[PDB]
């Protein structure tokens, strides 16, 4: 998603609904692929 | 008590544990202070 070649514009800035499957936020956390990660109001640890 | 032990803007005779990395048991007394880690960023200590 954040690899991806082309982003929607600002204005235009897109909203892709996702749902129904798995996901690990713990090794695209430290895949270190981002500049900056923040969360607010739960821990990359706990979305697993 | 709010007619007596309320002082101006605060009363800091009395303190409280907001936040812990556990659950304490009953009838125990935990002074620690140690800075409570939410995420997964190494609080080293100190506030971040």
């Amino acid at each position: 998603v954040f690899n991806a070649t082309r982003f929607a514009s600002v204005y235009a800035w897109n909203r892709k609904r996702i749902s129904n499957c798995v996901a690990d936020y713990s090794v695209l956390y430290n895949s270190a692929s981002f500049s900056t990660f923040k969360c607010y109001g739960v821990s990359p640890t706990k979305l697993n | 008590s709010n007619n007596l032990d309320s002082k101006v803007g605060g009363n800091y005779n009395y303190r409280y544990r907001l936040f812990r990395k556990s659950n304490l048991k009953p009838f125990e007394r935990d002074i620690s202070t140690e800075i409570y880690q939410a995420g997964s960023t190494p609080c080293n200590g100190v506030q971040g």
